[PDB]
């Protein structure tokens, strides 16, 4: 199934998935196509950041679906 | 000093990303009120994150000295020796708002989160050469902003609603047509009370193989208009939004400072929040000091936005007293510091 992810610029950007893919297949996906570590990768859908070990089917994430990309600005 | 009427957090080395979401949820008063109410009486306080939080918010509104949250950093968990010690600020705000909304789920509070925070957009897709055309409506609770060539807010949000071309390695899935060249877009249908926004100031940088931050010029107003940005507006109820809190980081991906510049009342009058230290300051120094391009303030500028809906803010900063915390809270709390 094909779901979108905007990048870091705002694009749309596809990915092509399985229901079982972890998130961090996800985050494999966007490196292979944008270059991105995973380690670094943090994707919101609906509000909530997707976990590491979990599943595009647990968050009830289906074709069409957008998540969002961002990474990090540590601070202390 | 000129007063300000507000406790700053103590300065921990590492929790300055914390403390600056805290300032920044306290002063969104309807939240903070529906977080007293928050049933929290059979909660283990070593792991609480509701609990913890119900304790800050209550030193932030009532003690005079810099205010401790030690069991909302262990309760949280993310400052440890296995986990890094500085954090992204949007991170944080996505995990806490999640767990204070979980909580509040089946109490007389249920509900608050989303409608304080959620909005929701829609994506159309549409096939140019076969006859096939999509839609999906979807949730947000912050909307990421591109900001790399872009001079300020508004050209980002023409951005974010623009059509683009779907097409070669991103070709849209079709059904039964495969794969096919298309246009998508984004409208907003719904901007909620306390709009979040995310300045996507990263970016991978090839040449040097690792993510930067953008430090560029990117400007951001005091007022915001927002309704040409929905599919429908509503013409009692303009999309017309107000700056409360700019959260402003100084370093790079990897590390450096976050303090927060809030104007609590939405008034006009605005104050730096730097860990324990809080001092007015002008708008200058809230909003243009903080939009970058300065080539330390070369990588000081804001990261995150607030801003309140004009036709919500009375109600979002609606006055909370005492007679807001339910007295089993306070008894609590002050349990806890007569222990010590």
């Amino acid at each position: 199934m094909q779901i979108f992810v905007k990048t870091l610029t705002g694009k749309t950007i596809t990915l092509e998935v399985e229901p079982s893919d972890t998130i961090e297949n996800v985050k494999a996906k966007i490196q292979d196509k944008e270059g991105i570590p995973p380690d670094q990768q943090r994707l919101i859908f609906a509000g909530k950041q997707l976990e590491d070990g979990r599943t595009l089917s647990d968050y009830n994430i289906q074709k069409e679906s957008t998540l969002h990309l961002v990474l990090r600005l540590r601070g202390g | 000093k000129k007063h300000t009427g507000y406790v700053g957090l103590k300065n921990q080395g590492a929790t300055c990303y914390m403390n600056s979401l805290l300032q920044t949820l306290f002063f969104t008063n309807q939240l903070r009120k529906a977080v007293y109410m928050m049933p929290t009486e059979g909660d283990d306080s070593s792991k609480s994150v509701p609990l913890a939080l119900q304790r800050v918010f209550y030193e932030l509104q009532h003690s005079d000295k810099p205010v401790g949250t030690k069991k909302l950093t262990k309760s949280f968990g993310w400052e440890t020796l296995d986990s890094f010690m500085q954090h992204d600020v949007q991170e944080a705000c996505r995990v806490l708002l999640d767990n204070v909304e979980n909580k509040m789920k089946g109490t007389c509070v249920e509900g608050t989160i989303p409608k304080l925070f959620r909005g929701k957009m829609v994506s159309y897709i549409q096939c140019k050469e076969v006859d096939y055309r999509s839609d999906r409506r979807e949730d947000y609770y912050d909307i990421q902003l591109s900001i790399k060539g872009k001079k300020n807010i508004f050209e980002s949000f023409v951005d974010y609603v623009a059509v683009e071309q779907l097409d070669g390695d991103n070709k849209y899935d079709a059904g039964e047509h495969g794969l096919q060249e298309a246009e998508k877009g984004v409208k907003f249908l719904t901007l909620p009370p306390v709009l979040h926004l995310q300045l996507m100031r990263f970016m991978y940088d090839p040449q040097t193989d690792q993510n930067i931050k953008i430090n560029d010029r990117f400007e951001f107003p005091e007022q915001l208009p927002l309704d040409e940005f929905l599919q429908k507006t509503d013409p009692k109820d303009p999309a017309n939004y107000i700056l409360h809190a700019v959260l402003v980081h100084s370093g790079d991906n990897h590390g450096g400072h976050y303090v927060v510049y809030l104007n609590p009342k939405g008034d006009g009058k605005w104050c730096k929040f730097d860990d324990d230290v809080v001092s007015r300051c002008t708008k200058e120094e809230a909003i243009e000091h903080n939009y970058g391009g300065h080539d330390v303030r070369h990588c000081t500028n804001a990261y995150m936005l607030v801003y309140i809906r004009e036709s919500k803010l009375s109600e979002v900063l609606q006055a909370v007293t005492d007679h807001d915390i339910p007295q089993q809270l306070v008894e609590r709390l002050q349990e806890e510091k007569r222990i010590e």
